[PDB]
């Protein structure tokens, strides 16, 4: 039996958009356009009154004007209508200034009438000299601002569906399986979104419950809660998202639980993240995660978990990101056991000041107790205005073989720095630190750097050592 | 600003230093994603 009916509801709700937002946002530009053009007419004015001053000796005394005069003038554009826009084109005026060559003259007009708003036609008042008489004056106290537009400020529509009810259920009908899935859809104006399937089987694995809700409201803006829950015998699913928008503030939330429940292999894991914004945005990162492990036919069993915590804090004082994981297990193989931890802290700051990042890492793990030891691969950094300061890869080793004759080496570099000042260049390097071992007494080094600089104060120190089977060197060489 | 006359340690050579003495500037504060005006238009982005 299958039923995918829909009472067919074709309305909608029209939700009023509010353009009003843009309307005054115009007209505060326009507001900034007015300013500005009263001060570009006070930098014309500037230079116009000079002008004047100029002409006036060669135009006003002199005879150099009125003769073979011109009439002003003056372009008239007929009114028009347009009955099937409903614009009523009113007649447009145009002068300029016989006088000269084409220099601009007054002019004032109104705005059209039209029907509907997609634009306000720009009405405008212009005065600038007029050249038919020798004196020129910018009138800087009357500012040209045309006509803000509104542009229906609220005339268009958002559209919720007046949707009726999305109905599927889906029977059908057997001796050994039976499956009944029914999903509900509530389009009203909000969304209500609810799941339910039903099995049944003489099969353990066939027979099962899966339920599911997903409700969002629209009303007040959108805010959403979806759980989920999963009635398996293998699988035990519990997942929760909930995105809620109180109309001020953000709020995201995601807490799943979830695991496996595999026999030889079980395993567990968590997932939590909490974005929330009141007025600073403060978000929690914690991934825990479990594993269970056991291989009897191959003998190699091993359990550990990998979990993370990160914290974020994008404060406007200041911003803080600090980061960690720590990949742990634990394992034997074929009689022989296998180690594995891995810590690390990552730690970044910044500021307007100064900012600092140190990062620091344990790859600390070993096979059958073999190669141990791996240690330490961190590094720092410093910056502030007044300074700069380095240290990067000061590290340790020391590794052994369990077979043989225990050969061993772990060289690794020893710890190394840089400092700046004004008027201070000191550069310190200490490195090669080695590990001898059998095999004709393997190499043993180091090495010194010193760099000290102080203008006319320059010392330098440099150092080797070396020593190897049964010979040794050092050199050292010093200039100061 | 000032300048000093000086016989550096570090250095044998005389000089006369030009020294510009740390200086704290104060950043005014100012506010974001509740109405944001620049002189020029003033929008609310609450509003929008």
């Amino acid at each position: 039996s299958v039923k995918a009916q829909y009472k067919k509801n074709k309305h909608r709700h029209s939700i009023t958009n509010p353009l009003a937002v843009l309307c005054e946002f115009i007209s505060q530009s326009i507001k900034s356009f007015d300013r500005h053009f009263e001060k570009n007419r006070n930098n014309a004015l500037d230079f116009v009154t000079k002008s004047y001053n100029e002409t006036k000796i060669k135009f006003d005394k002199y005879k150099a004007e009125k003769s073979h005069d011109e009439l002003p003038r003056t372009f008239q554009i007929p009114g028009y209508t347009v009955p099937v826009v409903n614009v009523e084109v009113s007649p447009f005026t145009i002068e300029m200034s016989a006088f000269g060559y084409v220099f601009p003259k007054a002019v004032s007009m109104p705005s059209f009438s039209i029907l509907g708003s997609d634009v306000r036609v720009p009405s405008y008042t212009l005065i600038l000299p007029s050249l038919e008489l020798p004196v020129l004056h910018v009138p800087r106290n009357l500012k040209l601002s045309l006509p803000d537009f509104k542009e229906l400020c609220t005339i268009s529509h958002i559209f919720i569906p007046a949707m009726g009810n999305i109905t599927y259920d889906f029977s059908f009908k057997s001796s050994v399986i039976t499956l009944n899935t029914n999903a509900e859809l509530f389009n009203q104006s909000d969304i209500v979104a609810h799941l339910l399937s039903s099995s049944s089987s003489v099969i353990d694995a066939l027979q099962y419950k899966l339920e599911g809700t997903t409700r969002l409201t629209r009303k007040r803006g959108l805010k959403l809660a979806t759980a989920l829950s999963l009635s398996n015998k293998f699988v035990e699913g519990s997942h929760n998202s909930t995105v809620s928008l109180t109309t001020k503030n953000m709020e995201v939330s995601v807490a799943t639980t979830t695991k496996a429940q595999i026999p030889i292999l079980r395993m567990n894991f968590k997932q939590e993240l909490n974005g929330n914004t009141k007025s600073k945005p403060t978000v929690s990162s914690s991934m825990e995660f479990k594993y269970d492990f056991n291989s009897s036919m191959l003998y190699s069993t091993a359990k550990g978990a990998v979990d993370h915590k990160l914290s974020l804090e994008s404060l406007t004082s200041y911003f803080s990101i600090e980061s960690s994981t720590k990949g742990d297990v634990k394992g034997s193989v074929l009689s022989r056991e296998y180690s594995g931890t891995i810590a690390s802290e990552a730690n970044t700051y910044l500021n307007s000041k100064s900012t600092r990042s140190s990062v620091k890492l344990q790859g600390t793990s070993k096979i059958d107790d073999i190669w141990n030891l791996e240690v330490k691969e961190n590094f720092a950094g410093e910056a502030t205005l007044q300074r700069i300061y380095s240290l990067w890869e000061h590290s340790t080793k020391n590794h052994l073989q369990l077979e043989g004759l225990f050969f061993t080496n772990g060289e690794h570099t020893s710890k190394a720095t840089l400092e700046l000042s004004p008027w201070q260049m000191s550069a310190l390097v200490q490195v090669h630190a080695s590990q001898p071992s059998s095999f004709h007494d393997f190499p043993d080094l180091g090495q010194e750097v010193a760099l000290n600089a102080n203008t006319k104060n320059q010392k330098i120190r440099w150092k080797n050592e070396v020593r190897i089977h049964s010979g040794s060197f050092q050199s050292q060489v010093e200039l100061s | 600003v000032l300048t000093k006359y000086s016989q550096p340690e570090d250095s044998l050579i005389p000089f006369f230093e030009i020294t510009v003495p740390e200086s704290q500037l104060t950043v005014s504060q100012f506010t974001l994603p509740k109405s944001v005006s620049d002189g020029i238009a003033a929008l609310d982005l609450n509003a929008v």
